[PDB]
RNA sequence: GAGCUAGCCCUGGCCAGGGUGAAGCUGGGGUGAGACCCAGUGGAGGCCCGAACCGGUGGGGGAUGCAAACCCCUCGGAUGA
RNA sequence: GAAUGCCGGCAUGAGUAACGAUAAAGAGGGUGAGAAUCCCUCUCGCCGUAAGCCCAAGGGUUCCUACGCAAUGGUCGUCAGCGUAGGGUUAGGCGGGACCUAAGGUGAAGCCGAAAGGCGUAGCCGAAGGGCAGCCGGUUAAUAUUCCGGCCCUUCCCGCAGGUGCGAUGGGGGGACGCUCUAGGCUAGGGGGACCGGAGCCAUGGACGAGCCCGGCCAGAAGCGCAGGGUGGGAGGUAGGCAAAUCCGCCUCCCAACAAGCUCUGCGUGGUGGGGAAGCCCGGGUGACAACCCCCCGAAGCCAGGGAGCCAAGAAAAGCCUCUAAGCACAACCUGCGGGAACCCGUACCGCAAACCGACACAGGUGGGCGGGUGCAAGAGCACUCAGGCGCGCGGGAGAACCCUCGCCAAGGAACUCUGCAAGUUGGCCCCGUAACUUCGGGAGAAGGGGUGCUCCCUGGGGUGAUGAGCCCCGGGGAGCCGCAGUGAACAGGCUCUGGCGACUGUUUACCAAAAACACAGCUCUCUGCGAACUCGUAAGAGGAGGUAUAGGGAGCGACGCUUGCCCGGUGCCGGAAGGUCAAGGGGAGGGGUGCAAGCCCCGAACCGAAGCCCCGGUGAACGGCGGCCGUAACUAUAACGGUCCUAAGGUAGCGAAAUUCCUUGUCGGGUAAGUUCCGACCUGCACGAAAAGCGUAACGACCGGAGCGCUGUCUCGGCGAGGGACCCGGUGAAAUUGAACUGGCCGUGAAGAUGCGGCCUACCCGUGGCAGGACGAAAAGACCCCGUGGAGCUUUACUGCAGCC
RNA sequence: CGAUGUCGGCUCGUCGCAUCCUGGGGCUGAAGAAGGUCCCAAGGGUUGGGCUGUUCGCCCAUUAAAGCGGCACGCGAGCUG
RNA sequence: UGGGAGAGGGUGGUGGAAUUCCCGGAGUAGCGGUGAAAUGCGCAGAUACCGGGAGGAACGCCGAUGGCGAAGGCAGCCACCUGGUCCACCCGUGACGCUGAGGCGCGAAAGCGUGGGGAGCAAACCGGAUUAGAUACCCGGGUAGUCCACGCCCUAAACG
RNA sequence: CCGAGGGUAGGGCCCGUGACUGGGGCGAAGUCGUAACAAGGUAGCUGUACCGGAAGGUGCGGCUGGAU
């Protein structure tokens, strides 16, 4: 449940933020972290490949375990549900009866004090993980791997789920988040439940300020831009777009696809995305 | 009001130095033809 | 050629004093339980006034200048993008 | 002889402008060939969150002393950051290196690229971050945490003693972290003392005093005291921490647990070592056997890795500790003690500036620390002033115009003007009080008004003591006194009503635009299933992202409220296994060249053959578009209604003479004596209109309009006064410009605006202060305009390519 | 075109006369007073304000009158902008 | 105290029929729709048929002139949580009662806000008819909405 | 000291009036259509919502004060 703020400033007036209710540790583990080496959205030479980043708060990566069927059958105890600046997830620690340590991203619903474990006979109840083949029909699940022990790929921010559909050969059929229908081998790994932290889309940031400690530098219109800069530059006043609205590089930016089409994956993929 | 030159000694030996003109092609030439111009200093003197 | 300037990255530093008084908490009131109201506590904010600091609004001066952009008065921001 | 030619020299302007902040000078003595300018003394003024002191950059001998003055110094010069010479910088503990890692750079392995080269986990380099042992005083002309003195400390080597399973580049702990707010206790720093020490003073009417003036500390091992930080102890189990592990992690039990214990830091004390004023006397002597105490205020600093709250969730590595592996366990390590050993580089001086960046001894720019006192509510603000530092490297006169900066003004009070531009007014604190409207925060310091000094008396609470005096902070009541005036000086909002635009705080054309522009939360379209889309790169590799559709890219719109209509024929995008067209290639009917021949060579029809296009359909918060004419109602007028042409369809709600309205100062109403502006209406909207969004909107604005009140030299309309210049004298002494000049007016003439030609008029020679009508005055080979088969930026359904994609 | 700066205002004038006023006249459909029309006449004079960048013009209150033109649409090495 | 009936309310789960859509198969010249038609869909393979899948909404028979609730209103089935109500016993209390200005709560549908969901249906809208015209009735499309959560709205021929 | 009242400033209520504008009543000799009363030629009415020259239409739910 989001919390508002009185208007006692301007930005105060619609600004929300997340309660935090979950969260029941305040500081990382400290041999989990690590530095998260800031960008500013430029590459290797030092050239912006994505415009209009930096300037963020400082964070430290939280290493966070997307195998799991590392530690089959050795179940954990949820120690503690933390705040993970690096994703819009909550991220949950897990004390292993092994003595191990690692962090998952908490889905809706864990407990602190409950206890989950990964592997083929795992119960098929929250924070659980098992290839999808084990998983019944219908089930919604998370954190799912693409390929077999590639690393969950699939439904990892905050309030998103897979839903197990159906089963052909040796491949399942999801519903992924975006609505897509896709085949997912097997011997996939996910684990059960949906992500948490559901109310993360009902921020309201409120201010400019609020943006730029995310990290993200004001973005500037094409039409605001001169036409060395944009096919949009240009124009005496204001100017209607005067051609097929497109992209600071020239492509079309109203409806032209772009998912290459002899891609090997398209024979795994059912259903294009809905809505 | 604030000048173009602000000297700093770190930066200039690191950016005309000896050892930046010779880690380069184009900074080998200088030196090339700076010798063969015959000019008594190859690089900028700094104190260090 | 980024010792000027623009942006980002790493690591440090700086922001007198005063004002306003959000949430929360506690107490009292209220109710079937509540919402809620009141007081105290509290100390939030691209909050207010104002130096340093960052600016450069209007006027005047300067105009072979003190200065190839300066000076006086006035003026904007000053816990923040 | 000319090229706004080139190089050099030298003129003119001209003894002209200027001599670089309006903080300011005067005199006496000295030196010397020479003195406003150097030294000394007295007086005066200026800075004092600096214009004083310390550090880092940068600079590189500018430092100190002697001897000098040609040049440098905006004058002068005996002086100097200048010339010549000599001297001067001293470290195990300060900074850096023989330590660590950050971004980044480099780069074994590896990857890529015609060459050159580009990348790249480890490793290495890389600091103003981490880590690490020195404080106070004395001394030199010039260095001092460096020399010396006193008291402390670190590491390395060796040795002795005691102790222990010792041992690492490997495992683990730790190092290790944000923002805001903040407790307790201290210290730095400061105020007061009738107390302690002190040379002396009694003036000019009074005072021999609880008088004046001066000072009343600093460092310090162990120990101790006070205040804090850090840390649970034991056993059992163990499959995780890429070997091992007794360590760490996990589970369980016991005790201890907001106590303690151990440990570390700060502060105080502490053997000991220092310092030590005014005044007087010639930096030194004296003061002095100096005294060295009490009270109060008190940090943003210290204890510290403290505490709380919050969301945007806040480096690494080494030192250190612990664990074990090879090994080795006569070794090795640990603790105490002792002796020895301890390298390289920097250190002068300037450092908000005459020594740095600005060509200059340039009113500009330059990061960190200290930055005293009193009063003003506070403060780093303001005024004065301490220590300390200065009077700004031309002066002397005069007392015009004019200019600058400043002060005042009768009566009026915006009549000024494009505009109240400018300048007045207002101005801090306390108290009373405060509207529409509102998103309930605000609007608000709304507006408007009262108080404000000093004296006496009474008294309230808080801090420190002790619960009292004393001190200190915030008060309250009564009664009085003085002046024109009590935030008595300095610093310190003028206010209101009403439109446009933009929601808001922000951002911008460095150096003519700060805005209504950009951004912005927020809204919507769209792409993207992850080796994502997209971006940079030939590539490898990277960003995206160690992210995963509540995510990432692109586009438009721009808080919020109420909304966002109709047209899909054209263009775009999306969908469409039919059909048409469709290239290489496949196919080979048929035909040709040549050879005596087999054969070799060539042309070539049907047929098969992709994307693309054509074709079918969808699609507007995709590009975009959103009519005309005739007729009709009891009077006129108009036309709900009908007709008809055209179209893909004919503009909906809302708004409208508008940031849009040509005609236009439309018309009407408001305001004014008077209103091309402004506000409110009307609607024949030249040429509004719904995310290039439409219409509104509290709050906000150095945005742009209109009005009023207050107040004013803006003005009627000008006057006076001040200082810095202008002016005169001494010193130094530019500049653009310049065919040459012995350079008047009129009326004509002349390439059409004449000092220069004609006629006539006027006119002795030469300057000085002034004014700008002319010399088609200076500057800049006109930016406008045209021309050149000149250039460059930009666009596209111009042409032709190319990358990219299919 | 190797540059002749532009509208309007302010300031400062000066000139022409086809005269706005004041002075002198003739004619009148001039009784008087007040006008109309023409002639002579350039000596002097020719207001303040609202609107608008305005010149101009309209309006308010006055006035003897509220003249019209030239001077590079006079005057930016005089100012404004 | 001991019993009963009930679509009374709230929460979580769950079943089958049907519509639509997607895939596979089979098949071809129309289907659909109306008073009659046309638009629409269909040789780019529709309709009709068979198999598989997805998804939302509503619950046939039972079902009635029935039941329950204060009213609004409540209907597959299971469980949990929970309200009202009736009966028998005549056991307890001892008038503890009735009404009720204000207040507070509930309050069909449509509508609003934030998020989700969207099969069918269907304001607005587009097109075909009808008609003198037809901004309607009928037909083919079709967006809000209808559904869920939370917050508003507070109306009605909210009627007996 | 209080004090009629006068003066400055800011609020509240009420009346009269206003370019223009909204609908209402009445007049009736007009134009358009015909929504309701019969099954009124689409049963009517209804709250709400969206739309249309106009009466009105349609959606959702409700009522019978509906003919057969
Ligand atoms: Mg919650
Ligand atoms: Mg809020
Ligand atoms: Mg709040
Ligand atoms: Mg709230
Ligand atoms: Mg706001
Ligand atoms: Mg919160
Ligand atoms: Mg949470
Ligand atoms: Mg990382
Ligand atoms: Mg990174
Ligand atoms: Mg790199
Ligand atoms: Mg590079
Ligand atoms: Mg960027
Ligand atoms: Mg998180
Ligand atoms: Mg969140
Ligand atoms: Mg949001
Ligand atoms: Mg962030
Ligand atoms: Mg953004
Ligand atoms: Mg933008
Ligand atoms: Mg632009
Ligand atoms: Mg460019
Ligand atoms: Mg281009
Ligand atoms: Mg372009
Ligand atoms: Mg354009
Ligand atoms: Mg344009
Ligand atoms: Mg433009
Ligand atoms: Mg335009
Ligand atoms: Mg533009
Ligand atoms: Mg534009
Ligand atoms: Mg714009
Ligand atoms: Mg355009
Ligand atoms: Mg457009
Ligand atoms: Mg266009
Ligand atoms: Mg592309
Ligand atoms: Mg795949
Ligand atoms: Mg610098
Ligand atoms: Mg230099
Ligand atoms: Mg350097
Ligand atoms: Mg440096
Ligand atoms: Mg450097
Ligand atoms: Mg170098
Ligand atoms: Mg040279
Ligand atoms: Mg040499
Ligand atoms: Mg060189
Ligand atoms: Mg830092
Ligand atoms: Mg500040
Ligand atoms: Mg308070
Ligand atoms: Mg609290
Ligand atoms: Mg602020
Ligand atoms: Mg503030
Ligand atoms: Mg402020
Ligand atoms: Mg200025
Ligand atoms: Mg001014
Ligand atoms: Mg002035
Ligand atoms: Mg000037
Ligand atoms: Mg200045
Ligand atoms: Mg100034
Ligand atoms: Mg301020
Ligand atoms: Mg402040
Ligand atoms: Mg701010
Ligand atoms: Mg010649
Ligand atoms: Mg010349
Ligand atoms: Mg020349
Ligand atoms: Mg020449
Ligand atoms: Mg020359
Ligand atoms: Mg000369
Ligand atoms: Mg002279
Ligand atoms: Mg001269
Ligand atoms: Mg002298
Ligand atoms: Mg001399
Ligand atoms: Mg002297
Ligand atoms: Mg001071
Ligand atoms: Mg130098
Ligand atoms: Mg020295
Ligand atoms: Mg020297
Ligand atoms: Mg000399
Ligand atoms: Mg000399
Ligand atoms: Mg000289
Ligand atoms: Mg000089
Ligand atoms: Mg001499
Ligand atoms: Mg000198
Ligand atoms: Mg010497
Ligand atoms: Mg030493
Ligand atoms: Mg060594
Ligand atoms: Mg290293
Ligand atoms: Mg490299
Ligand atoms: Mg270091
Ligand atoms: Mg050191
Ligand atoms: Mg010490
Ligand atoms: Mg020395
Ligand atoms: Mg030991
Ligand atoms: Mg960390
Ligand atoms: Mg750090
Ligand atoms: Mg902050
Ligand atoms: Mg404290
Ligand atoms: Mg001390
Ligand atoms: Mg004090
Ligand atoms: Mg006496
Ligand atoms: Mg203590
Ligand atoms: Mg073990
Ligand atoms: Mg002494
Ligand atoms: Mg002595
Ligand atoms: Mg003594
Ligand atoms: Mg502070
Ligand atoms: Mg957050
Ligand atoms: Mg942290
Ligand atoms: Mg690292
Ligand atoms: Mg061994
Ligand atoms: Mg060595
Ligand atoms: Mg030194
Ligand atoms: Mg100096
Ligand atoms: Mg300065
Ligand atoms: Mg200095
Ligand atoms: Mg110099
Ligand atoms: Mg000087
Ligand atoms: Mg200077
Ligand atoms: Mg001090
Ligand atoms: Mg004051
Ligand atoms: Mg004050
Ligand atoms: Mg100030
Ligand atoms: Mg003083
Ligand atoms: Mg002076
Ligand atoms: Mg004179
Ligand atoms: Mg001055
Ligand atoms: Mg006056
Ligand atoms: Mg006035
Ligand atoms: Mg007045
Ligand atoms: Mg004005
Ligand atoms: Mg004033
Ligand atoms: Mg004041
Ligand atoms: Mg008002
Ligand atoms: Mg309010
Ligand atoms: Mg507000
Ligand atoms: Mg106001
Ligand atoms: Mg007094
Ligand atoms: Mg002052
Ligand atoms: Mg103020
Ligand atoms: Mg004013
Ligand atoms: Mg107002
Ligand atoms: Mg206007
Ligand atoms: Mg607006
Ligand atoms: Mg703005
Ligand atoms: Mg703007
Ligand atoms: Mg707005
Ligand atoms: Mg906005
Ligand atoms: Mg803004
Ligand atoms: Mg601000
Ligand atoms: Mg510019
Ligand atoms: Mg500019
Ligand atoms: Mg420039
Ligand atoms: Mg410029
Ligand atoms: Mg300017
Ligand atoms: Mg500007
Ligand atoms: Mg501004
Ligand atoms: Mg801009
Ligand atoms: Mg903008
Ligand atoms: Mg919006
Ligand atoms: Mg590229
Ligand atoms: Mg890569
Ligand atoms: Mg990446
Ligand atoms: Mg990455
Ligand atoms: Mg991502
Ligand atoms: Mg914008
Ligand atoms: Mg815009
Ligand atoms: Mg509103
Ligand atoms: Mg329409
Ligand atoms: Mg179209
Ligand atoms: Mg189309
Ligand atoms: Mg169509
Ligand atoms: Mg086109
Ligand atoms: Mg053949
Ligand atoms: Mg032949
Ligand atoms: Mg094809
Ligand atoms: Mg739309
Ligand atoms: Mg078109
Ligand atoms: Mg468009
Ligand atoms: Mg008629
Ligand atoms: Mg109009
Ligand atoms: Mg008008
Ligand atoms: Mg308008
Ligand atoms: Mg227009
Ligand atoms: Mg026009
Ligand atoms: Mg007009
Ligand atoms: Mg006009
Ligand atoms: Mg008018
Ligand atoms: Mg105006
Ligand atoms: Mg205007
Ligand atoms: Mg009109
Ligand atoms: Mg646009
Ligand atoms: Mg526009
Ligand atoms: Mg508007
Ligand atoms: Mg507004
Ligand atoms: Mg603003
Ligand atoms: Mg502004
Ligand atoms: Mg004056
Ligand atoms: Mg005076
Ligand atoms: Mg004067
Ligand atoms: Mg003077
Ligand atoms: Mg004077
Ligand atoms: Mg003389
Ligand atoms: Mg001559
Ligand atoms: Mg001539
Ligand atoms: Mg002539
Ligand atoms: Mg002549
Ligand atoms: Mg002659
Ligand atoms: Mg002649
Ligand atoms: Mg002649
Ligand atoms: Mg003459
Ligand atoms: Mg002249
Ligand atoms: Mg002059
Ligand atoms: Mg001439
Ligand atoms: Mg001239
Ligand atoms: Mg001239
Ligand atoms: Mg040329
Ligand atoms: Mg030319
Ligand atoms: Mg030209
Ligand atoms: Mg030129
Ligand atoms: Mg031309
Ligand atoms: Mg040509
Ligand atoms: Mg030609
Ligand atoms: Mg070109
Ligand atoms: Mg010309
Ligand atoms: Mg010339
Ligand atoms: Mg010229
Ligand atoms: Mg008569
Ligand atoms: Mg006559
Ligand atoms: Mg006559
Ligand atoms: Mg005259
Ligand atoms: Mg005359
Ligand atoms: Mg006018
Ligand atoms: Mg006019
Ligand atoms: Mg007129
Ligand atoms: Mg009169
Ligand atoms: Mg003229
Ligand atoms: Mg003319
Ligand atoms: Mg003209
Ligand atoms: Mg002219
Ligand atoms: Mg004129
Ligand atoms: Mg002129
Ligand atoms: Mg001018
Ligand atoms: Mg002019
Ligand atoms: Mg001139
Ligand atoms: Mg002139
Ligand atoms: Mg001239
Ligand atoms: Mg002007
Ligand atoms: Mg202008
Ligand atoms: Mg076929
Ligand atoms: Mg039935
Ligand atoms: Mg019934
Ligand atoms: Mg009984
Ligand atoms: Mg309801
Ligand atoms: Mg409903
Ligand atoms: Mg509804
Ligand atoms: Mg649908
Ligand atoms: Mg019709
Ligand atoms: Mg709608
Ligand atoms: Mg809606
Ligand atoms: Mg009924
Ligand atoms: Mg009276
Ligand atoms: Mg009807
Ligand atoms: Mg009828
Ligand atoms: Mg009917
Ligand atoms: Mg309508
Ligand atoms: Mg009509
Ligand atoms: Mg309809
Ligand atoms: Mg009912």
């Amino acid at each position: 449940a989001v919390k508002k703020f009185k208007p006692y400033t301007p930005s105060r007036r619609f600004m929300t933020v997340a309660d935090f209710s979950e969260i029941t540790k305040t500081e990382p583990e400290k041999s989990l972290v690590k530095p998260l080496k800031k960008t500013g959205g430029r590459n290797n030479q030092g050239r912006i490949t994505v415009r209009f980043r930096g300037g963020g708060h400082k964070r430290l990566y939280r290493i966070i375990d997307f195998k799991r069927w590392d530690k089959v059958g050795i179940p954990a105890k949820v120690a503690a549900i933390e705040y993970d600046p690096n994703r819009s997830a909550r991220i949950a620690l897990l004390h292993y009866v092994d003595g191990e340590k690692r962090y998952i991203i908490a889905p809706d619903g864990l407990q602190v004090g409950q206890q989950v474990v990964a592997g083929p006979d795992a119960p098929i109840q929250v924070g659980n993980a098992l290839p999808l083949r084990f998983i019944p029909v219908g089930t919604v699940v998370h954190a799912v791997e693409l390929e077999p022990k590639k690393g969950a790929k699939l439904a990892r921010a905050a309030g998103t789920s897979a839903q197990i559909q159906g089963r052909e050969g040796d491949y399942v059929i999801l519903r992924l988040p975006s609505g897509e229908l896709r085949k997912v081998h097997g011997e996939c790994y996910a684990t059960v439940g949906a992500v948490g932290n559901a109310d993360h889309k009902n921020i309201v940031l409120g201010k400019a300020g609020r943006s730029r400690w995310l990290g993200r530098r004001p973005h500037v219109r094409g039409a605001a831009m001169n036409p060395v800069d944009h096919p949009h530059g240009g124009g005496e006043g204001r100017a209607p777009r005067g051609r097929p609205p497109a992209s600071p590089w020239g492509w079309q930016t109203k409806g032209l696809k772009t998912r290459k089409r002899r891609k090997p994956s398209s024979r795994f993929i059912i259903a294009r995305r809905k809505k | 009001m604030k000048r173009t030159w602000q000297p700093n000694r770190r930066k200039r030996a690191k950016t005309h130095g000896f050892r930046a003109r010779m880690r380069t092609p184009g900074g080998r030439k200088v030196l090339k033809r700076r010798r063969q111009k015959g000019r008594w200093r190859l690089t900028p003197a700094v104190r260090k």
